[PDB]
């Protein structure tokens, strides 16, 4: 973080440098992940805007 | 047994999307024979043991 | 020279339709890019022999 | 002989947003009887029918 308030407040570009999870063979990234899929068959825009 | 609840489980999550007038059968399915066996043995089990 | 849109339906899709009948498959994923390049990842349940 | 008769899949086609084929088979009554056959003209190399 003493680095990420360096750039991550840029309208240039986001810049966000983090450290990996305690056992790496999971993730490469901590905290929770997760997909928001199309089942109706929308296409694109919705699941874009979702 | 957990094959059979799991796909119930899966179609269950994809009826919410069919159309207006569609709905989803089970013609054939020999899950119950599998838990009735195993309601009935156990119930002898039981008589068994009185 | 492929857009995510030519590699995700020419390539992406093609796989994905196949990618069944495969033990201890738990989830399916992948990517399209402006780069051309794509990757399907099928992780599957712990235990399953790699 | 093996496109009217034998349905010929040729390629593939987007159908809200799965990828599906394209079959090209000559109409139904085109196929169903012996000499229903012989309805189905050819090129001729000079151009001809």
């Amino acid at each position: 973080k003493r680095a990420q308030m360096h750039f991550f407040s840029f309208k240039d570009a986001m810049v966000f440098a983090f450290a990996p999870p305690s056992v790496l063979e999971l993730g490469n990234a901590t905290g929770f992940d997760l997909f928001l899929q199309d089942q109706a068959g929308v296409g694109h825009e919705v699941l874009l805007q979702a | 047994l957990d094959t059979a609840k799991a796909i119930r489980q899966t179609i269950a999550n994809l009826e919410p999307f069919m159309p207006q007038g569609m709905k989803v059968v089970y013609p054939y399915d020999t899950t119950p024979v599998v838990s009735a066996s195993i309601h009935e043995v156990v119930k002898t089990l039981g008589e068994a043991i009185l | 020279g492929a857009s995510a849109e030519t590699v995700q339906d020419t390539v992406v899709q093609v796989i994905e339709q196949q990618m069944n009948g495969i033990d201890n498959l738990r989830y399916i994923s992948s990517e399209s890019n402006s780069d051309g390049s794509m990757t399907i990842t099928v992780t599957f349940e712990q235990g399953t022999d790699p | 002989v093996s496109i009217a008769w034998g349905s010929s899949y040729v390629n593939d086609f987007i159908d809200r947003g799965r990828v599906k084929r394209v079959y090209l088979q000559g109409r139904p009554d085109a196929r169903m009887n012996p000499d229903d056959l012989s309805k189905w003209y050819v090129r001729n190399d000079k151009g001809e029918m």
